[PDB]
């Protein structure tokens, strides 16, 4: 009963925690992205790998915490702060500041949060021109090998939704991440070397198992 | 120190041969589960 | 206790006593109608796609550590089957596999027979990339070795771990079948079509693998044959195509 | 075509081919419950009694000569079925008797299994007497001689007289197996309990006795094993004891 | 030159023995013809 | 699965798996009755022809070209089937031929056992003729050759034209047997009365011709037995001769 497929899959992780300020000069710090895969979570990808293929629904939390930054400037009273958590499906615009037009395309769902209240979420369908994900490519992409675009499961921004000459303020969010309604086929053997990149499944030669003392050992009985 | 059975095995014979076959040789063994087996409290693995 | 197969114009011979391996308990079969009723029109060959082909044999000698093939493209000159794969653009197919050994009674060794779908394989360079002539070469057989490789853009094909990071002993979860030469000779192995779409291009993409492998090595004595050869045998199952009309 | 028996812990494989000797055609069973009513009531242990115990391996080589055990006390150190030997003034009990064979289709031989009740045994020296230890020794087999022995209080164990001053080509008369290398490997022998009263104690008096004689010895050639592995199997079956309350 | 089928025989393995086992070996072909076989225009045979 | 077969006062040995060729479907039989009704009748022994006569054994070598037989008078010496062949004038009779090998699974060959009607034969020189002595000497089996022999008034032996002229590889339109030391070591052939008149004197005609010829010839290694016997037994089937009152 513990060991079905939605009781061992269907737990919720920390997949991703980044950084991001109000003003900055670097532009790029003023923003925060994420790719979605499951294949820089090292716990998850190896229950994953016992699988070829795999359907599920995704769950996103996000926990956002902000600081004042410890430059110079005090006796502030600051109302509340607001932000925007915008997905994109694939096939969509990614913008490259933060002041760009896509931040207000209508096919980009996005949610608008003030600190304070219950931490937000939304609930993403499977979503695939193929009928299933995949794990596992023996193939080409048109040229890397092991990567096919059936895979692409879209992506994720967040920013600061003040007005112009903000005062200055640093965020971090974390992301929680759960799949949900999973079905899974063709079983595999499970890991057994580290994992050494995110994208292929290169390996050093391992051990199969660690030694004893002889064929005949066994530990004397208490 | 395990308070575990154990298994083992004896040579109750010896291997014979006529002339012109392989003279050692090799047993090889399987592990599986039966259908009653149960498993309880998920926690993470301690390999990777 | 013989029996006589024809498919076509190709006759072989097995023994009757056979056991077969139906992958995951499904027959091969032509997806049926209407997953994509109107302008999807599949077509199928039928003509000589249902036939035997059959491959060199390769020599098992006493430090052999494998052999490994890819499906399909170890098919990709064998007759009207290799010249399908160039006219349509997308096709799918199940097969049937034959393998047999010829050894005597004063023979010893085991072997896994084992066909694997998608296997993604690794570097021999850790931060490297896996070259094409390295992944097959066609209907000659690629080799596993006894220790690691070197040499940039080629597999790392130490036996232990398959090439693909895992351990040997746990390759029985995959369709699979022991040949121990004490008991056996032949295995025989169905594999239906199983991708996560119901067509693809036949070129880019390897399906499955066929994978060889002894366990046991080779041991015989004073003046038998120092080799032992193993056959490979081949039939297409439901191929279908898309339609050119 | 392999039967896997289980009795208690224990586990041993057979062949389902097996051929079984039924002793004089008796079965083992209780006495049932009315030869001695009143002040005699017996219990049985059906505890680890029933169970296969597996005694040491014996090594047929070129010359071999035979190997004999007595029953009961072969049985004296093993477990449970010997500490009830202790505890109780009085028992009884039948077997079952499993002699198995490790050899190849290069290797010949043939041997006799013969179980013989009372095998009462000479002396060494005629106006002698025989001593407790040269009958038994417990779980290790005693072996017979090719020529006449001496030595006092020695059995005298000349193999064609099988100690008992008969032709030992006339021991077919009690419950026998053969096993010929070129065709089988195993005898299997079911004894009852047989005796002139009901029960009786285990210590002083030998039921019977298991002979193992080879009559035409074992023979290999150029780099065969030089030796035959023997390996005897008992499970003991319907004990009964006297009871303590 | 001929325009004729043709059948021919490889080594898929080659042969494996025990010790104390002949090396070399043979095969041999038998032929005959099927039910349906037919013959016309009777004539003169050219070995006499 | 052995069967034991008793024919008067003689025993031998079969295995219950042997296969029977009945020459041209046709068992034997006696001529029915009225053939030549008023002045021919005829009788039977039906004593001691029906039963096993055994030959003695050849010698089958690594260079064994054939060994053939001519019936009757093979049999001329044979007990009371020979004294019938002198005391009356015309017979007829059937047999049931066996023919048997002793050999290892270390040993290989090929037999055509093959039973010939009207096996004339011609002379070794072109303008010759054939003595008696060299078609047969009873008991004995005469030998083929390998290459092509001379002197006067033998046998032109040659085992490729088979001493008739023609291909041996063609025999196999006569009833025959092959033996495979591989698969089988045991041939029984069961052969009619075949003539064209319905009896005959016995001594100057010879009826058929029984001839045993390898065709892939005896191999064995290192400290097997250099040869391997072969060994002739004969029944009579439905004897009857010319009446004598």
């Amino acid at each position: 009963s513990e060991s079905s497929i939605e009781n061992f899959l269907c737990r919720s992780a920390c997949v991703y925690m980044g950084e991001y300020h109000t003003t900055n000069t670097d532009t790029s710090k003023l923003f925060a992205s994420w790719t979605i895969n499951a294949r820089r979570m090292v716990q998850m990808r190896r229950k994953l790998e016992l699988f070829t293929y795999v359907r599920f629904d995704m769950e996103v939390t996000f926990v956002i915490t902000s600081k004042q930054d410890q430059g110079t400037q005090l006796g502030q009273d600051m109302p509340p702060l607001t932000h925007q958590i915008m997905y994109i499906p694939p096939g969509g615009p990614i913008p490259k500041s933060v002041t760009d037009y896509t931040w207000q395309t209508s096919t980009n769902p996005s949610i608008f949060w003030t600190e304070g209240n219950a931490p937000p979420r939304m609930s993403i369908p499977f979503i695939s021109i193929g009928n299933a994900y995949s794990n596992f490519y023996d193939g080409w992409s048109h040229g890397v090998y092991g990567y096919n675009t059936l895979n692409h499961m879209g992506q994720i921004y967040v920013r600061h939704v003040n007005g112009s000459s903000p005062l200055p303020m640093t965020s971090t969010v974390r992301m929680y991440f759960k799949p949900k309604h999973v079905k899974v086929w063709v079983p595999r053997p499970p890991r057994l070397c580290q994992y050494k990149n995110a994208s292929t499944v290169n390996f050093t030669p391992t051990n199969i198992t660690e030694k004893r003392q002889s064929i005949n050992y066994i530990p004397e009985t208490v | 120190y395990t308070s575990a059975g154990n298994v083992t095995c004896w040579y109750q014979t010896g291997i014979v041969v006529p002339a012109g076959t392989p003279t050692s040789c090799s047993i090889m063994c399987f592990v599986s589960a039966c259908n009653d087996f149960s498993v309880r409290l998920l926690k993470d693995t301690p390999f990777i | 206790r013989v029996r006589s197969i024809t498919l076509g114009n190709s006759t072989i011979t097995t023994q009757e006593s056979a056991n077969v391996v139906v992958a995951y308990g499904r027959w091969p079969e032509y997806l049926k109608d209407n997953e994509a009723t109107a302008e999807d029109q599949p077509t199928q060959p039928d003509v000589a796609t249902c036939r035997f082909y059959t491959l060199e044999s390769v020599t098992w000698e006493r430090d052999s550590p494998g052999w490994w093939w890819k499906f399909p493209d170890a098919l990709k000159d064998m007759g009207l089957f290799g010249q399908n794969m160039y006219y349509h653009y997308l096709g799918r197919a199940g097969y049937t596999i034959h393998v047999q050994c010829n050894a005597s009674k004063f023979h010893q060794g085991c072997l896994m027979v084992v066909c694997v779908p998608e296997a993604e394989m690794g570097c021999s360079q850790v931060d490297g990339t896996v070259n094409e002539h390295s992944l097959s070469e066609g209907e000659t057989a690629k080799k596993f070795a006894s220790t690691s490789t070197n040499g940039t853009n080629t597999v790392q094909s130490i036996v232990t771990n398959a090439g693909m990071g895992v351990g040997v002993g746990n390759l029985t979860i995959f369709p699979h079948q022991w040949i121990n030469l004490r008991t056996n000779n032949c295995a025989t192995i169905v594999m239906p079509y199983i991708n996560n779409v119901p067509m693809d291009n036949m070129f880019r993409h390897h399906n499955f693998t066929l994978m060889i492998i002894p366990f046991v090595p080779l041991d015989y004595s004073s003046d038998s044959s120092t080799y032992v050869p193993i056959t490979v045998t081949v039939a297409p199952m439901c191929a279908e195509y898309n339609g050119l009309r």
